[PDB]
């Protein structure tokens, strides 16, 4: 999750209900 | 501290493609988070008739389908990436590379993404569109 | 109702590769002021976009499209931003009765905004496979 | 060509070439 560091953010909240 | 990079279509496409294929490989059970309620997804396949497979919508459906294609130690060579400004500040990305899965054979893929502005946070995007086709499956 | 994206998609694609074949100097009529076009090319790196009909009419001819044959082997279209349609075409294209070449192609279609069932190409991304898998 | 290019959707703009 250190590799997902960048100038722009593509990662959203999880709509996975459970 | 650091001022924000401008959302240069090519920079958004290059940064998103390293994350996409990094997270596919290291964590495909998370890959469902790049997507939104509306998002559309298709990733190869040859249905009963022997023709290319249908697509699904929203995180849950997409996750379902991602978990069903068992991605183990999926490696990716990426041999070209094209990213252009499209509607409503959205970025359309054409990706050409090879994907080996489970140390099975490196097959060549054609792949269209559309990244949309996310609306709430600056420089934040969601994958509106994810069309992935293998070439052996089509030629 | 809001058109079917694949109905729209197959139709643009048969229209597109008909004109490319018959009247490729009219191929610019598909684009607007701000539309991206890149149709393959090594400089020697993969070539850059050009914007709007006038810049597009240009490049089009800068490629000597003659007796241009195409076998489209797959089309996939889908609803996208702003009742737009993203289109992914795979197929083989022969120019000037030379080699038959595998291509990837992405199109974004946007409603024209005036007549319903009218669209225009916002975006056009073509690549010869032989220029990338060398 | 003109007959052949007729279809259920229109993609042809006005020629913007002065």
């Amino acid at each position: 999750m250190a590799q997902m560091q960048g100038p722009y953010n593509f990662i959203q909240d999880s709509m996975l209900d459970f | 501290s650091m001022v924000m990079e401008k959302p240069s279509p090519l920079l958004v496409g290059r940064e998103f493609v390293r994350q996409y294929y990094t997270l596919l490989n290291q964590a495909p059970d998370m890959l469902h988070r790049f997507y939104g309620k509306n998002s559309s997804y298709v990733h190869g396949g040859l249905d009963s008739n022997g023709k290319p497979a249908d697509a699904v919508y929203g995180q849950k459906e997409i996750h379902r389908k991602v978990m069903s294609q068992n991605f183990t130690n999926c490696h990716t060579k990426i041999r070209h990436v094209d990213a252009h400004a499209t509607l409503n500040d959205g970025v359309v990305v054409q990706v050409m590379g090879l994907l080996s899965n489970n140390n099975q054979a490196l097959r060549r893929f054609m792949q269209t993404f559309v990244l949309a502005p996310e609306g709430s946070v600056a420089n934040k995007f969601y994958v509106h569109n994810d069309i992935f086709r293998y070439q052996d499956e089509v030629f």
